[PDB]
């Protein structure tokens, strides 16, 4: 039997996420019209089970949180998809000690993955970011989260 | 009267390095990210680099740039002749609320 | 491809309205901002002000009172930038450039990587 | 051969550590006299190979990052030890999705794991924080890492 | 165990200088903070001021001009509350107590697990 | 004057379920943790309550409280003869920066 398949996740899952060439939006609807950083060509890793794919080859649709279908949110027409996480992310330039706070960097309420999906083989993966305290990019951005409660 | 200060010229011998200087006030360099162009004789600006470091996909390895303390550095090594064009550095103020540009350099190889 | 196209010449008097226009095309018109730089004839480059293409948000430069609209139609893919009362102080060459970034907030990054040719205003008489 | 044991980490490795009944501290030497939420009896996770062991049972005079010996800082006389991580640390409450933030919230510096060890079967774990944004304590922490660079 | 134990009772005069002591046994001194409340005789409790026994760090209420010191001495284990120019108001039931927590940032959090039994001030004639 | 205002009294029959309130101002309670303490007569102050819904490891599970909005509330199931004594809530206040006490409030069993 393999492993876990990268579409199933479980709450307290370990999520690890690089996001090469990731640049910068002023405001994005996912995220209350908050800036976020973003990749074309983002990856995803599931640390504990070391299963992993690129974002843009996962049929966002059929990804599964304890057991459920992801939390849906449709914003400007556009089709969004929420992995909740348990705390904030921490995101940080590729390779190197520098790194991102998100936009309510100040406050206690988590954060979370969100996927933009066009049926097929395009996907954005979003992380939440307060300026471009990273820059302006393009810029490797390397995240780490740990997944939280299934969203009601 | 430009908020960041850049030397008006410099110069060196074809294939010579030069640096182009863009002074500060702490605060436009010091917190912010800072971009640099160049503009040839009756033409458009040009992107050279941006976030202090970084290259877009059309410019060579000659350039090269950084950013320490108040002040950001721009170098090019290798001055071939056809780098006869002014440069800016560019950045936030805080304090007067803009994306203030650099004076200006203008690089003649001779 | 990526491509920015700016009116044409413009010759004015003291006290006017110039209205001068930019279409870019070859990527997606809300995905990036819009910025207007103006150049004297012996000067550099004086950042006036940007739009946001997706929100119609936008800043402007300090150094005018009021004298200055810039104006996004996302159905044409143009923005529009609005001078007024001009003196000859306006003779500048004025571009239009893509946005890349555009945070104000104090770990601040924003570039320009696709420029227009400019558009030339003149104030005579 | 069996898997590499806990007292071995390398750069980019996730460390997930759980600090049972957490408590307040209004200044730490190791984090320059800043605010920390320790534990009498954290224990340490990494989360790539699945070993875990309590801290207070760990000998950190022979813990490695990258091969060598961890880095040492002794101030007021005690021995503390750092444990690099790229970013900064995710802490949240146990099992719930209240989230805390560290100290350097607002910046771009980085943050590290500090454990005070006396040699024998005690040591406390220490982790940066702002403020009593979780309360004073005790108080379950959950925490989230990605090893980092390995100090000069 | 745990225990705070502080001086005996004392009477005064309309201006003086009262000293109480408070005395912790059973853990740490510098591991925890130490609180100073006063309690009038029918009244609530009102807070005096905190100690930090590791760094000698003090805060105070400022309903009191100057009047109030709080001093420690790790060596003994002890804590000094010291007041000034006493009037018929100082009297009171003054309590000191071990702190837990102690942020005054705005998530503050912070209570007091052991109590001393208190010592009553009097300022009569 | 108070900042915390509590109700001076409460009562409850023997066995019934009393419950206490504690007023913010939106700098007290609003942002702040709250502690509850209980006073018995010529005694010192005990700790009740800590973080909002903490109790110390001596406290039985009579008493819960939770804090909401502006306001905290304190409560007992089970009112034992042996709980006569008045219950003070405890928060930081931003404007005038102190460790404000509540008023204080007396159950007693009749």
């Amino acid at each position: 039997a393999p492993a876990r398949p990268i579409t199933n996740w479980r709450s307290g899952d370990v999520v690890w996420v690089t996001l090469p060439s990731a640049e910068y939006a002023q405001s994005q609807s996912a995220m209350g019209s908050h800036p976020a950083y973003w990749s074309e060509e983002a990856t995803i890793i599931n640390v504990a089970t070391g299963q992993r794919a690129a974002v843009s080859s996962i049929k966002w649709d059929q990804v599964t949180l304890n057991g459920k279908a992801l939390h849906k949110e449709t914003h400007s027409g556009l089709v969004y998809y929420q992995l909740p996480l348990m705390g904030k992310i921490n995101f940080w330039q590729q390779g190197t000690t520098k790194a991102g706070y998100t936009y309510n960097y100040n406050t206690t309420d988590s954060d979370s993955l969100w996927v933009w999906w066009d049926g097929g083989s395009k996907a954005y993966l979003y992380i939440s970011t307060y300026t471009t305290m990273l820059g302006a990019g393009p810029v490797n951005i390397t995240g780490l989260g740990a997944v939280g409660p299934n969203p009601v | 009267q430009s908020v960041l200060t850049q030397p008006p010229s410099v110069s060196a011998a074809p294939g010579q390095k030069v640096t182009i200087s863009c002074s500060g006030h702490s605060s436009n360099i010091a917190n912010n990210y800072v971009a640099w162009y160049q503009q040839l004789p009756g033409t458009a600006p040009k992107l050279l680099i941006y976030d202090n470091d970084k290259r877009p996909s059309g410019i060579p390895d000659r350039f090269s740039a950084s950013k320490s303390g108040t002040s950001a550095t721009l170098g090019i090594t290798g001055l071939q002749t056809g780098d006869e064009a002014h440069y800016y550095c560019e950045t936030w103020d805080s304090s007067l609320s803009l994306w203030v540009f650099g004076g200006g350099t203008m690089v003649t190889v001779l | 491809q990526v491509q920015i196209v700016q009116s044409g010449a413009e010759v004015k008097k003291p006290g006017a309205s110039v209205k001068v226009s930019c279409t870019a095309s070859g990527y997606t018109f809300t995905r990036y901002g819009l910025v207007w730089v103006r150049q004297a004839p012996g000067q550099g480059l004086e950042w006036m002000g940007s739009i946001n293409t997706g929100n119609a948000n936008t800043i402007y430069s300090e150094k005018f009172q009021g004298r200055v609209s810039i104006t996004r139609d996302t159905s044409a893919s143009t923005t529009y930038m609005e001078l007024r009362s001009l003196r000859y102080e306006d003779t500048a060459v004025y571009f239009c450039a893509r946005e890349r970034g555009g945070s104000v907030v104090e770990p601040a990054a924003h570039y320009m990587d696709v420029w227009g040719n400019g558009t030339t205003v003149s104030v005579t008489s």
